[PDB]
């Protein structure tokens, strides 16, 4: 019941899985992208927002620089679920240009 | 099916 991504609890290990999951894969699935939501959404309850802003901005530069535009939407999809559960906790959100 | 599933199972498996 902890914020882990594909079995990765450490931030360095998380960002590493995303970087590759965004490079080795151009056509992500709803299930795969969902795994990211449960991870970020957990940071809110675990109070690990510190890594949140790090993972968000990290995956952003990737989903943005990615050749597939579909990645741009994936980012919003995760935020639509995370930013929601995060607001109900603190009320604030992340600043994404 | 999901990349995170086949990847997470890879480390867990041996």
């Amino acid at each position: 019941a902890a914020p882990n991504l594909a079995g990765a609890v450490e931030f360095s290990d998380v960002k590493t899985l995303l970087k590759e999951w965004i490079t080795t894969i151009s056509d992500p699935m709803e299930e795969d992208i969902l795994q990211v939501v449960r991870y970020c959404t957990d940071l809110i309850e675990e109070k690990d927002l510190e890594k949140l802003d790090l993972v968000i901005k990290y995956m952003k530069r990737l989903m943005q620089q990615s050749v597939e535009s579909v990645w741009n939407m994936a980012f919003d999809f995760i935020l639509d679920n995370v930013q929601v559960v995060l607001q109900q906790t603190y009320g604030s959100t992340l600043k994404v240009t | 099916k999901s990349f995170f599933d086949k990847k997470r199972s890879e480390r867990i498996s041996n």
